[PDB]
Order: structure tokens, then C-alpha cells, then sequence
């Protein structure tokens, strides 16, 4: 058994920056991967990133290269996501998830509560 | 299970089931690659210094000491492998003189060798000089001409 | 910029009926499906093409024959219809869904 | 069938894989003088003076570099040996006090990284304090633009994680090779054949009693001092489409790389206790220049085209493009690199600006409060070395990540350099040498009768 | 080198070189006094507690366990020493029925030992029955009158 | 005591007391359950980590390694158990050609095998081929028809 | 003990190793005696004396 | 105190006694000890009266 906690959704205006956090408890963070997933109704889900807390490899998706940023903090056991110059295209819901085991990363057994983001004007 | 399945039974019955001890006297269920258990999962912490590492090493080496010592005591008399053996010297005058009937008819080994315990060294010496006679006679046969 | 697709797109059937879903066409990958949307974050339903996932009802089981890859969904309910997704490696489908009644 | 043929033959050749620990072997000639612990510890055993091998006829066996376990055994063993080396001779540090620095002015000019910094320590008598010049290297101080660093004064970066341990001055650090000989009842099998994809059957197979020497030098995203490939260029990577997994590329031909800490330096002692001796740089002499490295443009460019053309074989019509570092902490993005006790972090942007289808120079920075390995604890503090330091090596391989996102036919494909798991330093050479056990109780029915 | 020099050769050829495994399954090149190595120089620091010390002792005792267990399993059948043995027991009905020609003409043990693994216990049981019959017959032969 | 009471005697006398070394080659007075010493009293502090604990385990395992290696080298030649053995092989041309009288009359073995040490491997090879010939002949006799 | 007939041997006292063996062992046991039960000393502060 | 520019001196355990209580030595199996009973030994050369 394991759970993932999030701070909830935060609504904002077009064309600006924002942050969102997530943490994990149990099944120690320093060994195994994480990932962010985008959920926009009326549009397909699109994988965002996968972060190795062990050494900080990041593999930002090409379509959002540059303006999306991320990091971690081992002692606090958290995961910060950053993005810059948001638009109405990013009207979606965001999740922090983990795979079953620490050798596969495409079949995600544990999902966060979910956190919406809406911008209209 | 060795004798643990047929310990207290009759004398003749015990001789018929002496064989399953060979697995039982060396393997151990828990120390090593047993008939039920293999190497542990978190062996990285077994190899690193731990109290139960010293315990397992002590137990395993003690078992090896035990088996090697008793086999060697049995081996020196030329009885290696042969579960039933036989020696070239009759039995001494004292202790002696007990009838065979009860011993094989109804006795079990638990009550037998307690009186023989203090004299066991004598049987060892007798088997030893028996082996000495046997090996010198082997040398004489080797002396063809 | 898409290589993955699934058929059929939208399906109509009453609660309790059975239906067949498939993902296409030939791109290799470790195939998987994610359950219909209940409203919160979804859950898994299957691994490795044919391995029903833990903590899931037994109404789910797929089949794979090379390019051919199909899934049967049996005994639907009002608490299980919704927007579900097909996973191949990293992409996703086109938007498959099932409506009850 | 007379007697229905039951019998047993002693021995028989047969084997199965089995998890089991391995054993040390290192050239035991010179390091009898390193009584304190170090990698190839003197105790170990002396090496075999006659390594042996044989080629086995018609043996068909499948290797597998990712499934095997001995790499994990080493990742545990070397870490434990590191801890046991920094468990004794180590002076725990009552450092991190209220302190102040300011611009160096060694010459009339200001130095780039050092700052001449006052430091009030404990004197030998616990009641009294005194001031001395002490440690400042800019990556290891919590900054502020005011007349002090931190919110005020300053502190060393360690003191909200764990107690940093002083490295033993007398313990050297040099990566000489080490060998492994499995004990009796075990043996090692070697895949001599070339063009091996890291899995599947390997035909040309030879049995070797003991693994060849390996220098387990730690590093990130630039394999160095590793044994050259057999021929041309190969890509030993467990499946390419699995972009989560890392891609290893190995070179047959070497490329010279040299780095230098050009400045003269000298260490000055400081006392922090009854018999506990601190160390840090005392003074700097002569011309001032940043640490850097030199590399030939032509050979590097040739190697990158060779790697590109060979990896293009795994795709029908796609093209490739390199890029600078992904991001995040200095440890993974920069080129981690070690020589002599001092440490180098080097920016790798200039080495990956190329594309597919005369003396390049690198910027580098020193670091001395190292959060090595896990980043969770066991933080160590190396002592600075006197004089100038120059070090060279043969670059041998690179670590590649395939990025991801949506792709289409005719689009461009992008790789990036990354380090990460230190296990992928030692998986490069030790892909060979499966461990295996032999079970010498083969049987088969054959006619016989005792008597 | 044991089988490591002649592992994959013919069925008959394996029997001709079974002997050099005695050195190759007890000594080890590096663990202890071997055919190439002796005691180490800086043994004062090896006897004192060290990370690799427990590794060396574990390797030695594991090799000892490995040799002794299988040597006992061979000994209890009366086959001790005899590199090729023979038993007074027939083979069971199932598994059976494979022709001898290919098994010795060109086959090698590598492809033969897999399928007998799950049935291997049965051979131990039948050999145990053979030893039981043999020891009772030996006891009766001892009974001259 | 074994040859610790009979080392320097005659060759004939030496052969007459080859037996008691079996106790003296495995037991040890102090390491384990000897002929004079049992387990110590304060074993709670023996089992807990101590320098002399590592010494105990080192000594025990070294003795076991030694005895197993020698007994294995002796066994492979078919000489297991037999304190006096015999081989079906001649002696090589060199080094040979010494008169036999002094070797049995008054010679002591301390000065004997000094010059045989460098050639000792050759005897192992000769005994090895002897065992190979013997086992193939055993297989041929086993082949009745 | 036993006396051995006609045994000839050249004892050599300075070469033998076992003296060094015990010279290491006694020191190690000394350390293992004064490793536990030992109170690390924060002594050596300002002190002042005079004639007793 | 004299110790505080060399190393931290360690307190000796009050409970631990110190006396020169004797110790014997003896070797494991496969090893033995030889003794030179003869007198006037110069520390080298053959010793005749030898006991095990
Ligand atoms: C990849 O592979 C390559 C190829 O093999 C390999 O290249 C070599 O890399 C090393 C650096 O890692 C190069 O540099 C060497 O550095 C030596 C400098 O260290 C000296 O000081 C050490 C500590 O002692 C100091 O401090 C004490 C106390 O303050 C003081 O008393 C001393 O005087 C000294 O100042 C010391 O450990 C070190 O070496 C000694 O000890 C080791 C371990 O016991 C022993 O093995 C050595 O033989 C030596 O006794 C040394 O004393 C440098 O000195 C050394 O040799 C040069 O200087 C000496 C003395 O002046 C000359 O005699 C010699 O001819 C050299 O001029 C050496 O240069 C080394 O040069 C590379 N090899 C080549 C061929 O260039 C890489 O390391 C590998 N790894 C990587 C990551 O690339
Ligand atoms: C490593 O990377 C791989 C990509 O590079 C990645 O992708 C694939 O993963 C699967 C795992 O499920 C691997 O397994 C299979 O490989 C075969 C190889 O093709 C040949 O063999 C098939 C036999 O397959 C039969 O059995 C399977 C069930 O096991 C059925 O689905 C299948 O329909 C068959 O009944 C043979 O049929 C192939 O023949 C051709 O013609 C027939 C008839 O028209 C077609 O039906 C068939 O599709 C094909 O066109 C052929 O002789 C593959 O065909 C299977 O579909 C299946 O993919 C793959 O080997 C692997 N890809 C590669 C290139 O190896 C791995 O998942 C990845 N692994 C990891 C751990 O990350
Ligand atoms: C104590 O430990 C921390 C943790 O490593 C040391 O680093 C500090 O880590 C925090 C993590 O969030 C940094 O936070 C900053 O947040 C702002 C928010 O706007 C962001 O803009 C910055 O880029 C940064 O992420 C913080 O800067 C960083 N440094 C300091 C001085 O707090 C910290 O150095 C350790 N020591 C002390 C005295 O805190
Ligand atoms: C600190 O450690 C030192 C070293 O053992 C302690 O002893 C001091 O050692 C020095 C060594 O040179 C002595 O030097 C003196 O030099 C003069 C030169 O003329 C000579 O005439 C003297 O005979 C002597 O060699 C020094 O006297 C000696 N004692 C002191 C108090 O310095 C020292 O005690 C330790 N403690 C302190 C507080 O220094």
C-alpha cells in the first residue's frame, strides 16, 4: 500500500508562470522514478516528464521544451513542477504517479488525487 | 528425519533405516542450501557484519567438524561407506557376559550403550590393533616372493 | 504526429452487455489499458497484453496476435462506463469511450 | 536391456546460474605501505602469477548483461569499503560557525573563486579562541550580496544535512585494477565473439578461471580509462525504444583528453581539538587561471560522426541531432571527473553542439564538500593538494538518453548526455563474465551389474 | 581446469578426464593454499576484522559444504571413490523409452541433464532401495550358520 | 601424539603406527571438542564478536581445508581408507637408480623426500594415468557382451 | 610431552614469526580493552595550582 | 595537561583489573610445536636434545 499527496488545483490567468508540488510516503523516494501526466477533456492525455530522484536525469517532452522545468528535494521528500508562459492550451488536470516496480515506467499503479488547472482570461 | 522417525523402535528395525541420516546429518533445514531452503533474499546484509552471520558460520562449521571427526573415527578402521562393519579381534573378558535374547528381541538402543560408554575407548583400541594386524597381513600378501 | 490508434471509436450499449475493443496497428510495445474515468484519477486494468492487473474485477481479459490486438469487456455497469485509454509505449489513442444505456 | 541400465557417473559437465558472492584479487606488491584502508587493500590476496584460459568447442550459451547480479554485489561492496575507509582516521567537524570573508586580493587584482577569509576556531585549550585564514571556495558557501554571505555571516553547506567527515591525509586515492576469482564449485564464462547486442546466444565462447583487471573509476556521462572496444563502434544497450533505459556507446579507437589545475597552491594546518588536525588551502602563488581541459576538434568530430552513422543502422530513414545537458544538479549535468584527490566539474555544452548529415577548450570548477554517491549522507571533505595538478585519460564511451515526445516520419531525433546511476559506470566492462555453478552429479541409464 | 577444459566434448570423452576436477573443486586458485598462491603478505591486517575477511571465510566454508554434501550423497550408495559406479536396481517405467544411439554417439550432457532434473529424486530413492537390499544380503551372507 | 612420539624411528616401525594421526590430524587440543577440552563456560562472550572468535573459526576452517584437500588427493587414486595402497604404473627413468638397502635399513624420512619434492608432481601424473587405465578396464569388464 | 630419538633440528630464534604475531595481538587486545568503558576526556581547560 | 597537542587520552575502566595472569599457546590440528631441551644454546645451530 502507498499513497501520493498533492496540494490541489490552482486557477490562473493566461500567459504566466505557476508551480505545483507532490510527495510520496513509504517505498523510499531515492530509489525509484516519477512522472507527470496531462489530462485535458476533449483532448488526449500527453506524458510530460520522468524524473529520477537518484541523480536528477530529466527528459522534458520536446513539444514543451524550455518553458517547463522541474526538480526535487531529497530531504523534504517532495517533487516540484514548474512551467512558464502558460496558455489556455494547458487547461487540464495533473497527476504524480509511480510504476509498479523500479524497472518499468509505462503502467502506473499508484496515482495522486488529481489537481485541475483552468485559465480563461 | 534420520533416527528421528524410527529412533525408539526395535534393534533390527533400526538397521533397516540407517540411510536417511546422511541427508539429515549434513544439510540442516535453515543454515544453508537445504532440502527446503536456499540462499536468503537480503543477503547483502547477511554478508555485511551481523550477529546472525557469526551464528550461521559457527553452526555450519561445527556441523562440519562433527561429521568429519566421526567419519574419520569410522574411516580409520577400514569401515568407510560400509554401514555395517566387522573387526579382527574378539571381545575382552571384562566387561562381558550378557545374553543376546532380550537385546535384539525387545530392547532399544537408548538403554543399551550407557554402560558401554565408559569402555568405548577400549573398543577403539581393539579395533585399532585389529587394523594394524590387517594392514601388516596386507603387506605380507603384497610380498609375493 | 501520431502512430497509435484504436478502434472502435464510440460505442452504444445497455448496462450489463458485452463489447469488444481493439488497439492498432503494428508498432511494437508493452501494451496496456487504463480504466474508464470514474471522476477521480483512473486505475489500471491489465499488463503485458494479457495479464489482468491486481485489485481489478474479473470482467477484463485481452488477447494479442501480432498486429491483431483485441480486448473484450463483459458485464458493463453504470459505475464503470466512461473515458478509457489504450497504452502502447508512450502515446495514447484517439479518445475511445463507452456510454451506458 | 540387461538390468535396465541404472548407473551413475561421477562428475559429468553440467551447470546452472546461481547468485553468490565473489572474491578479491589485486597486485599486492606496492600497497603494503597503505596500512589505512583503500580500494585495492593490501590484505585481499596476491594475484595469480599465471592467468589461464581455454577455448571451448561448440559451446552454445546466451549471455545477458542486464539480468546478472554481480554488478549489484559490487555496487554494495565498493560503497561499504568507502565507508570503512572514511570510518577511521576521520575527524568529525565542529565547523559551521558565525564567520566572515571578503574579496581575496592576492595580487592587486581580485581572484575568481577564492576569498581571503577569517576564521575563529577553538584553540587547544577549550576556553580560548583565535583567528586564522581558512576555507573559502564559492560553490560551498550560502551566499548573499551584503557584507556577508547567508542571511548574515556564513555557514558551510553541509550543516543542515549531516556531519561531514575529514578524509585521511595519509590515505591516497588512485584507481589501480582489481580481479575476481569465484571460489571452488564456481567458474566464469566469457563471450569472445564480437558484435554482441548484450543478449542472445554468443557462439565464440571461452572459459576463464579469473576475470581480468578493471579500474572502477567513478564518473558520469564520459567513460574514461575503460578498455577499448574490439573493433569499430558498438551500442551495448538493452533495447533502444525503451527511452527510460540508458544507452551506452563504446569506441574502438581512443581520444586524448587532458585537464589541469594550473595554479600553485599550498596547504596550511589548523588545530580544532586535542589531536584533530584540519586542512584547507593556505596560500596561492603565481599566474591566476581557471581549471580547464583541452581536446582536439578533428578527432572528436570524427568519433561523433562514427557514432552517428553506426547508431543510424537501427533506424531506416531518420536523422540525428545532439544537444547540451538536460538540466538539474551540477553532479549529473557537468562532467564528474577525478584525479589525485582534487575533483573537477566541467561544463559539457561545447562537446555536444554538433549535428549529423582545431583545439576545443572546456570550462571547469573545483568542488570540495562533495555529496558523493547517494546524496543522503556520508559527506566527505577532501584536502587540497600542493602545487599544480595535471591529469589525462582516454575517453572510451558516452551515456545517451533518447528524450521522447511525439514523432513522425521525416522528423528529427534528439539524444542528450546524462550520467545518473553509478552502476552504469561498471556495467560497461563487466558485461562479460557470467558466474555459474557446476553440479557434479550427472546421471544417465547405462547397462551394468555389480556382481 | 576440470570440465572447463573438456565440458562440451563427446559423451565418451567426458569419462576420460573426470579426474582433474578433484583439484578444481577443493583448492580454488585464490581462497587458500592453491596450485598458484599461498598465504598473503599483510595477513596481520587480514586476521584483524575486515570487510573482505567474512567474504573469504564464507567462500571457504561454502566450498566445503558444496563438496561434502554431494560427496556424502555419493557415498551412501556405496560408490565412494569409484568414479564410475553401478547399482543393483532396474529403471522405472516412467520416464523411460529413449534410444541409446544418439545419446552417446553425438549428444552431450548439456542437453541431457535438464529433463531428468524433476525425476532426479526417483533415482535417489531407487538407489537407496538398492543399498537396503545389498546391506540385508550382506548381513545374511555374514550369517554362515 | 602420532609421529610426535614416533617420527625418527625406523621405516618399519613408522609403518606400524600410522593410525593415531587421524585423531591428531583433525581434533586439535583447544579449538573444539578435543580429547581433553569441551566447550568453554563463558560462551555468551565467545559467540559475541571477539578477536579470538575469528581466530577460532580461522583455525577450524584451515584444518578442515587441509584435511579435505589431502584426503581428496589420496582418494582420487583409489587409495581411500587403505593406509597402504598400490598402483598399476611403473616409475620413470629419471630420477631413479638408487640402491634400496639403506632406504629401509637405517634411513629416516626427514632427509628422504627433500630431493623427491621437485619431482613430486610427476608421481601424481603417473598415478592419474594409472587410475585412468584402471577405470577404463573396469568399464570393459563391466561390458560383459 | 615426549622425547624424540635422534632428532636433529636447527632452532633459530630471531627469524621466527610468532613473536611478531603476539606483538600485534597484545596491542589489539589492549585497544579492545580500552575501546569500551572509556570516557573521552574534555579536559585541558584553564587550571591553576600552588604548593600543596 | 600534556596530552592535548597529541591526541585524546582515554580513561581506563575502573572495573577492569590489570595483572600479569599467564597465558599458554597451542596450535590447531595439522600443526605441532617442537622444543629444544638441550642447554648452552647460542640461539642458532643444531640442537640435539629435542622433545616435542
Ligand atoms: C587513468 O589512467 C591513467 C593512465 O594510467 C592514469 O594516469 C595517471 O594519473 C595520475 C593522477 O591520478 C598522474 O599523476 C601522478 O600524481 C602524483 C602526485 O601525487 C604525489 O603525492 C601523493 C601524496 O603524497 C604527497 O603528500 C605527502 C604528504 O603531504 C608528501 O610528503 C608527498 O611528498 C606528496 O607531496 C602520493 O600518493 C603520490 O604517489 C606516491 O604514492 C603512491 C601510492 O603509494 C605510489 O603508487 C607512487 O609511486 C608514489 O610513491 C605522489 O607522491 C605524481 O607524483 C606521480 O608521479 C610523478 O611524480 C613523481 C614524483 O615527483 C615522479 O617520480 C614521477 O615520474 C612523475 O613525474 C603521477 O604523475 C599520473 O602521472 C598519470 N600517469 C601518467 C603516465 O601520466 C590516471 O590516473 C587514471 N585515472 C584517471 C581518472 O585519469
Ligand atoms: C524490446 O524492444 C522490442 C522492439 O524492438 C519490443 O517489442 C516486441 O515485444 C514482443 C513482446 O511481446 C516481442 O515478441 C514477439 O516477437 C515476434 C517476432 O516475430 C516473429 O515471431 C512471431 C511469432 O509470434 C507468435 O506468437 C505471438 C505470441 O507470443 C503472437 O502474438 C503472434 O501473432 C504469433 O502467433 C511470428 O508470428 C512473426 O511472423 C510475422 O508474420 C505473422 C503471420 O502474418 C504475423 O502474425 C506476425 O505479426 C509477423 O508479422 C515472426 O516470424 C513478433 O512477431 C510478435 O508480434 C511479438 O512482438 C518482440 O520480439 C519485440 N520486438 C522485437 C523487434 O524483438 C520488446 O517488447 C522490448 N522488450 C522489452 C523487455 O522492453
Ligand atoms: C538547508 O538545506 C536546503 C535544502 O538543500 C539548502 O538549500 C535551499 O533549498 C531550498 C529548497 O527550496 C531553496 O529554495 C529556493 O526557493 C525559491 C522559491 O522562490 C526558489 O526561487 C529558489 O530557486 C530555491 O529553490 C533555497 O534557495 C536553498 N538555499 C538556501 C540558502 O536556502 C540550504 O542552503 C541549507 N542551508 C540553509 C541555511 O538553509
Ligand atoms: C606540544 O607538543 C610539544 C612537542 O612534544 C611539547 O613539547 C615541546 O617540544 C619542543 C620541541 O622542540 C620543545 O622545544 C624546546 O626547544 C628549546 C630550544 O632552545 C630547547 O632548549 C628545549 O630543550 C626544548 O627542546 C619544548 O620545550 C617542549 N615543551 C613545550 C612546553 O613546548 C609541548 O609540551 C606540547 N604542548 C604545548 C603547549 O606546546
Amino acid at each position: 500500500q502507498v499513497q501520493l499527496v498533492q496540494s490541489g488545483g490552482q486557477m490562473k490567468k493566461p500567459g504566466e508562470s505557476m508551480r505545483i508540488s507532490c510527495r510520496a510516503s513509504g517505498y523510499e523516494f531515492i530509489d525509484c522514478t516519477l512522472n507527470w501526466i496531462r489530462l485535458a477533456p476533449g483532448k488526449r492525455p500527453e506524458w510530460m516528464g520522468w524524473l529520477k530522484p537518484r541523480g536528477g536525469a530529466v527528459n522534458y517532452a520536446r513539444p514543451l521544451q524550455g518553458r517547463v522545468t522541474m526538480t526535487r528535494d531529497v530531504y523534504s521528500d517532495t517533487a516540484f513542477l514548474e512551467l512558464r508562459s502558460l496558455t489556455v492550451d494547458d487547461t487540464a488536470v495533473y497527476f504524480c504517479t509511480r510504476g509498479k516496480n523500479c524497472d518499468y515506467n509505462w503502467d502506473f499503479e499508484h496515482w495522486g488525487r488529481g489537481t485541475p488547472v483552468i485559465v480563461s482570461s | 528425519l534420520g533416527f528421528l522417525g524410527a529412533a525408539g523402535s526395535t534393534m533390527g528395525a533400526a538397521s533397516m533405516t540407517l540411510t536417511v541420516q546422511a541427508r539429515n546429518l549434513l544439510s540442516g533445514i535453515v543454515q544453508q542450501q537445504s532440502n527446503l531452503l536456499r540462499a536468503p533474499e537480503a543477503q547483502q546484509h547477511l554478508l555485511k557484519l551481523t550477529v546472525w552471520g557469526i551464528k550461521q558460520l559457527q553452526a555450519r562449521v561445527l556441523a562440519v567438524e562433527r561429521y568429519l571427526r566421526d567419519q574419520q573415527l569410522l574411516g580409520i578402521w577400514g569401515c568407510s561407506g560400509k554401514l555395517i562393519c566387522c573387526t579382527n579381534v574378539p571381545w575382552n573378558s571384562s566387561w562381558s557376559n550378557r545374553n543376546l535374547s532380550e537385546i535384539w528381541d525387545n530392547m532399544t538402543w537408548l538403554q543399551w550403550d550407557k554402560e558401554i560408554s565408559n569402555y568405548t575407548q577400549i573398543i577403539y583400541g581393539l579395533l585399532e590393533e585389529s587394523q594394524n594386524q590387517q594392514e601388516k597381513n596386507e603387506q605380507d600378501l603384497l610380498a609375493l616372493d | 504526429e501520431i502512430v497509435l490508434t484504436q478502434s472502435p471509436g464510440t460505442l452504444s450499449l445497455s448496462p450489463g452487455e458485452t463489447a469488444i475493443i481493439s488497439c492498432r496497428t503494428s508498432q511494437y510495445g508493452s501494451l496496456a489499458w487504463y480504466q474508464q474515468r470514474p471522476g477521480q484519477a483512473p486505475r489500471l486494468v491489465i499488463y503485458s497484453g494479457s495479464t489482468r492487473a491486481a485489485g481489478i474485477p474479473d470482467r477484463f481479459s485481452g488477447s494479442r496476435w501480432g498486429p491483431d490486438y483485441n480486448l473484450t469487456i463483459s458485464n458493463l455497469e453504470s459505475g464503470d462506463f466512461g473515458v478509457y485509454y489504450c497504452q502502447q509505449y508512450e502515446f495514447f489513442g484517439q479518445g475511445t469511450k463507452v456510454q451506458v444505456d | 536391456a540387461e538390468n535396465l541400465w541404472v548407473t551413475v557417473y561421477y562428475g559429468v559437465p553440467v551447470w546452472k546460474e546461481a547468485k553468490t558472492t565473489l572474491f578479491c584479487a589485486s597486485d599486492a606488491k606496492a600497497y603494503k605501505k597503505e596500512v589505512h584502508n583503500v580500494w585495492a587493500t593490501h590484505a585481499c590476496v596476491p594475484t595469480d602469477p599465471s592467468p589461464q584460459e581455454l577455448f571451448l568447442k561448440n559451446v552454445t550459451e546466451n549471455f545477458n548483461m542486464w539480468k546478472n547480479d554481480m554488478v549489484d554485489q559490487m555496487h554494495e561492496d565498493i560503497i561499504s569499503l568507502w565507508d570503512q575507509s572514511l570510518k577511521p582516521c576521520v575527524k568529525l567537524t565542529p565547523l559551521c560557525v558565525t564567520l566572515i570573508c571578503s574579496n581575496a586580493t592576492v595580487k592587486n587584482s581580485t581572484v575568481e573563486e577564492m576569498k581571503n577569509c577569517s576564521f575563529n576556531t577553538t584553540t587547544e585549550i577549550r576556553d580560548k579562541e583565535k583567528k586564522e585564514y581558512a576555507l573559502f571556495y564559492r560553490p560551498d558557501i550560502v551566499p548573499l550580496n551584503n557584507e556577508t554571505s547567508n542571511t548574515s555571516e556564513y555557514r558551510l553547506i553541509n550543516c543542515n544535512t549531516s556531519a561531514c567527515t575529514q578524509a585521511c591525509p595519509k590515505v591516497t586515492f588512485e584507481p589501480i585494477p582489481i580481479h575476481y576469482c569465484a571460489p571452488a564449485g564456481y567458474a566464469i564464462l566469457k563471450c569472445n565473439d564480437e558484435t554482441f547486442n548484450g543478449t542472445g546466444p554468443c557462439s565464440n565462447v571461452s572459459t576463464v578461471q579469473c576475470t581480468h583487471g578493471i579500474r572502477p573509476v567513478v564518473s558520469t556521462q564520459l567513460l574514461l580509462n575503460g578498455s577499448l572496444a574490439e573493433k569499430g563502434i558498438v551500442i551495448r544497450s538493452e533495447n533502444l525504444t525503451n527511452n527510460a533505459k540508458i544507452i551506452i556507446v563504446h569506441l574502438h579507437t581512443p581520444v586524448e583528453i587532458v585537464c589541469t589545475r594550473p595554479n600553485n597552491n599550498t596547504r596550511k594546518s589548523v588545530r580544532i581539538g586535542p589531536g584533530q588536525t584540519f586542512y584547507a588551502t593556505g596560500d596561492i602563488i603565481g599566474d591566476i587561471r581557471q581549471a580547464h581541459c583541452n581536446i582536439s576538434e578533428s578527432k572528436w568530430n570524427e568519433t561523433l560522426q562514427k557514432v552517428g552513422k553506426e547508431l543510424q543502422k537501427h533506424f531506416p530513414n531518420k536523422t540525428i541531432k545532439y544537444a547540451q545537458s538536460a538540466g538539474g544538479d551540477m553532479e549529473i549535468t557537468t562532467h564528474s571527473f577525478n584525479c589525485g584527490g582534487e575533483f573537477f566539474y566541467c561544463n559539457t555544452a561545447k562537446l555536444f553542439n554538433g549535428t549529423y548529415n582545431p583545439t576545443i577548450t572546456l570550462q571547469c570548477r573545483i568542488k570540495q564538500i562533495i555529496n558523493m554517491w547517494q546524496g543522503v549522507g556520508r559527506c566527505m571533505y577532501a584536502p587540497p593538494i600542493a602545487g599544480n595538478i595535471t591529469c589525462k585519460s582516454n575517453i572510451t564511451g558516452l551515456l545517451l538518453t533518447r528524450d521522447g515526445g511525439t514523432n513522425s516520419s521525416g522528423k528529427e531525433e534528439i539524444f542528450r548526455p546524462a550520467g545518473g546511476d553509478m552502476r552504469d559506470n561498471w556495467r560497461s566492462e563487466l558485461y562479460k563474465y557470467k558466474v555459474v555453478k557446476i553440479e557434479p552429479l550427472g546421471v544417465a541409464p547405462t547397462r551394468c551389474k555389480r556382481r
